[PDB]
């Protein structure tokens, strides 16, 4: 599994 | 900048005018920034990342360089193949470069931008450590006080810090660990809620592992802080610390010690009734990993007063937690002294046990009946073998244990049918 935020 | 087709920012990226550039820039991360689905693919296709990347160096336009910053941190948000498009465009030595700029709000985009990078997996994450990353993001927390930092820019910090400790096959290299850890534990002191939620999933990252790895975290003196965040009212904290401290009891009986001695199991009244599942099933698996050490270590959990508890959860728990339970009992059992396993029958073990072999789950009748096996060799001990034939009988376990000599799997029928015909023949 991968840990990745989107800033929106 | 508001809407703009891909078509345009194309256009107003290849102008070879800086300020159109920017324009357009910020019109591609306004279209990246949208909640229903950013066209990531159209802007790769678009051959837009090259692009980006090469504003991330324009040193003297700052808003070009927060745009694509931003910009090429949402895409690599997005897929595995979207953030290797990032890395193929050579983004991680620019944002790099980016976290030694001025403006704070561009080296807390490039933070930002490699903790997606490294939370791709363990590739990327190394491949962003031999690029040298941690060296700055760690002089970006060289202040005496955190709490003069900008608390977004901090939260962002930790959560990078805890990507680049994340994962396994292989775990992190073992120097980069040494390099980051003075750190985490200087975060796993702050006060800020999501700064110790980030930085006790760094402290369960570095913990699953071999023992050498966990001796890395326990000298450096956490343990007493993760048990206190063990009692923390929020919930984003209170799981991965129960999860660091379940890592830690995984190790050697001087690891489990520690949490023991920091006062770990006074917590587990509550966790062994909490309301969310994960926890009472994280917390019981914790308390299987001590029952499994030596007998002075069983007495704690006997002192403590945990063993109705682990009926309790045996009695009524989602079932795999329950599961967990067993496990906590096959293990108190085949450590303890007869005096502990005589306890726990007391306590009202065995109608809950009994109850268990109901399950269809071939596993937890195995753990079930090496409990009882290891319950009646204590019981052989006593010459009160047959006391306990009684009770067992009594709450119906005798009808289950016989309708598991018809059991498929092997050893199931085996170890049930060896049950009976020693003790209830």
């Amino acid at each position: 599994p991968r840990r990745v935020r989107r800033r929106v | 900048t508001v809407n703009w087709s891909v078509e345009d920012i194309v256009k107003g990226i290849n102008s070879n005018n800086l300020e159109s550039q920017l324009q357009a820039t910020q019109a591609a991360r306004k279209l990246l920034s949208r909640e229903k689905q950013p066209p990531i693919d159209n802007i790769i296709r678009a051959g837009l990342i090259p692009k980006f990347v090469s504003f991330l160096g324009k040193t003297d336009c700052s808003p070009i360089q927060f745009e694509s910053a931003w910009a090429l941190t949402n895409i690599a948000s997005g897929t595995s193949e979207q953030t290797k498009a990032v890395v193929d465009g050579g983004a991680i030595p620019a944002f790099i470069s980016l976290l030694a700029s001025p403006h704070a709000h561009i080296s807390e985009q490039a933070v930002w931008a490699l903790g997606n990078i490294a939370g791709d997996g363990s590739a990327f994450r190394d491949l962003v450590i031999k690029h040298g990353a941690i060296d700055p993001l760690l002089a970006l927390l060289a202040v005496p006080d955190l709490s003069t930092l900008a608390c977004g820019y901090l939260r962002n910090l930790t959560w990078t810090l805890s990507n680049l400790c994340r994962n396994k096959n292989p775990a992190p290299p073992l120097d980069a660990v040494e390099q980051i850890l003075p750190t985490l534990v200087r975060l796993l002191h702050h006060n800020d809620p999501e700064v110790l939620a980030d930085s006790c999933w760094a402290i369960s990252y570095l913990t699953d592992g071999p023992n050498e790895r966990i001796e890395m975290v326990v000298k450096k003196g956490v343990v007493p802080q993760l048990v206190k965040l063990l009692g923390a009212t929020e919930l984003p904290i209170v799981t991965p610390a129960l999860r660091a401290i379940g890592n830690i009891v995984t190790g050697t009986d001087e690891q489990t010690q520690k949490v023991i001695d920091a006062g770990a199991l006074a917590v587990f009244p509550s966790l062994l009734t909490n309301p969310k599942t994960n926890i009472q099933k994280e917390a019981t698996w914790t308390m299987s990993n001590i029952t499994a050490g030596r007998q002075d270590q069983i007495q704690q959990v006997v002192n403590h007063g945990l063993v109705p508890f682990l009926v309790g959860v045996l009695s009524k728990a989602d079932f795999k937690t329950q599961k967990e339970a067993a496990w906590a009992i096959t293990n108190y059992t085949s450590g303890g002294t007869v005096e502990q396993i005589v306890y726990l029958v007391h306590c009202g073990i065995i109608e809950p046990l009994m109850n268990l072999l109901s399950a269809k789950d071939t596993k937890i009748i195995q753990v079930i009946l090496d409990a009882i096996s290891n319950i009646f060799q204590a019981a052989e001990k006593l010459g009160e073998t047959e006391k306990l034939s009684i009770m067992i009988e009594e709450c119906g376990g005798l009808d289950k244990i016989e309708a598991l000599q018809r059991h498929e799997n092997e050893s199931v029928y085996k170890a049930s049918l060896n049950l009976i015909e020693k003790y209830f023949s």
